């Protein structure tokens, strides 16, 4: 779904969005279109391990060095393995392949960590991490369901990009979160702020798309 | 950073 997202993003792009008449905003917000999964915290061990990051759901995912995942849900216990080749497989914390031990060790640790510590991000209506890459004015967050997030190190504002639904959540420096069909964006405008962060998010999309 | 916030 890259691709129809990249198409989605050049379209708002090139309506100018903040660049014509009164923007009414606003009238673009559709709750219908909300997220039902975004990246809530996240943990950079990738010079060791991998990236390990919280679901808003508040279950767990890392993606390890050697482009394995494990997914542990939020019951706490259920676990998804997907080995390098994309098989799938299920198991639980408590009941697993020794091979896996090393692996589920780091989960549990990750898990940890971000129980304990930092904020959830969006405190919704299991997809993997399938890439991430960081700039130095952002961290770009691929899911497998075709989600996008891109979170800005500077001022903490955020897009979660959704190609199915055709729609960004913008949260802002305040926190508040409002989500946008980007067709109704074209349809009405919006700030200069937004629209930035929009041609940032086509460049990235690029990004992905040329390095997938 | 290595973290978020």
């Amino acid at each position: 779904h890259l691709s129809d997202m990249l198409q989605q993003l050049h379209s708002v792009n090139a309506s100018k969005p903040s660049e014509r008449g009164l923007v009414r905003q606003e009238e673009a917000e559709d709750p219908a279109c909300i997220p039902i999964f975004w990246v809530s915290k996240w943990v950079d061990y990738s010079d060791k391990y991998g990236l390990g990051y919280q679901l808003c759901d508040n279950s767990v995912g890392v993606l390890f060095n050697d482009s394995t995942r494990l997914i542990l849900y939020n019951d706490g216990d259920s676990l998804q393995y997907i080995e390098r080749d994309g098989t799938e497989s299920y198991l639980t914390v408590s009941s697993h392949p020794n091979s896996l031990m090393k692996k589920i060790t780091l989960l549990k640790y990750f898990r940890n960590y971000m129980s304990e510590h930092l904020l959830k991000a969006g405190a919704p209506r299991l997809p993997y991490l399938r890439t991430w890459f960081r700039t130095r004015s952002a961290i770009i967050l691929h899911l497998s369901n075709g989600s996008v997030q891109i979170n800005f190190f500077q001022d903490h504002t955020k897009l979660i990009l959704c190609p199915l639904m055709a729609a960004v959540t913008y949260i802002d420096e305040k926190r508040d979160f409002r989500t946008y069909r980007l067709s109704l964006l074209e349809e009405y405008g919006c700030c200069k702020e937004l629209a930035s962060r929009l041609r940032y998010a086509r460049t990235m999309v690029d990004k992905l798309l040329s390095s997938r | 950073p290595l973290h978020s916030t």
